[PDB]
């Protein structure tokens, strides 16, 4: 696992002519919860 | 004896119905027209489950505690979707550098999306990998899925283009 960089937790990957929302990375686990475990399909359009 | 307990919700509590709307507000199209997570605008919710682990919980209150005291006193938390072939391990004993994306675009860490649909294309491995377990199809509309929604603390965030 890589180091944040220096003066910085997290990196935010900012969304090219997108509907995209943002991605984000944290380099030690302890700065993430799992609160909810979802169970799901996804769905076939109709 | 990991400490881990899931507390199933009824789909009547207002916390199921808000976590649901955030998995299925937040569905996007994709780059690869389906070939990783699959060709879908929506889910077919089956179960969600509070993880409850005191230890792994004060856990993340220490670090969060740690972050916001650097930050003027800004933890900077979200809440965003994880998907993973070992959401298993990670519900029993935490996130970890083995949950790292070593080839990441922004280095090897810990990886999450505001899309729903972009943790869906992880839930069978990097690009899908080969899909489901079962019938190896990465656009299986039969095998259960599993995301984790987690609390994760941003802090100070390098803002990559
Ligand atoms: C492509 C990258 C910039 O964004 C992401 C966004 C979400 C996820 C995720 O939910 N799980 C996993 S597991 C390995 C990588 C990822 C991942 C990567
Ligand atoms: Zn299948």
């Amino acid at each position: 696992m890589a180091h944040s960089p220096p003066g910085h937790h997290s990196v935010t990957g900012r969304p090219v002519n997108g509907l995209a929302l943002a991605e984000y990375v944290i380099y030690r686990g302890e700065q993430a919860y799992p609160e909810y475990l979802i169970t799901y399909q996804i769905m076939r359009p109709e | 004896g990991s400490g881990t307990i899931l507390i199933d919700l009824s789909p009547d509590d207002k916390e199921f119905q808000s976590v649901e709307e955030e998995m299925q507000s937040t569905v996007r199209e994709h780059r690869d027209g389906g070939h990783a997570g699959g060709i879908f605008n929506r889910y077919n919710i089956l179960k969600i489950q509070k993880v409850c682990n005191k230890k792994l919980w004060e856990r993340y209150t220490h670090r969060r505690k740690e972050v916001s005291e650097e930050n003027h006193n800004h933890a900077n938390e979200r809440m965003l979707f994880h998907g993973s072939p070992f959401v298993n391990a990670i519900i029993h004993k935490g996130f970890d550098e083995r949950h790292a994306y070593i080839g990441g675009m922004f280095g090897a860490g810990i990886y999450f999306a505001e899309n729903s649909s972009k943790s869906n294309q992880y839930v069978y491995g990097i690009g899908g990998g080969t899909g489901c377990p079962v019938h190896k199809d990465r656009s299986c509309y039969i095998c259960h899925r599993q995301l984790l929604f987690c609390r994760v603390t941003l802090g100070k965030s390098f803002l990559q283009f």
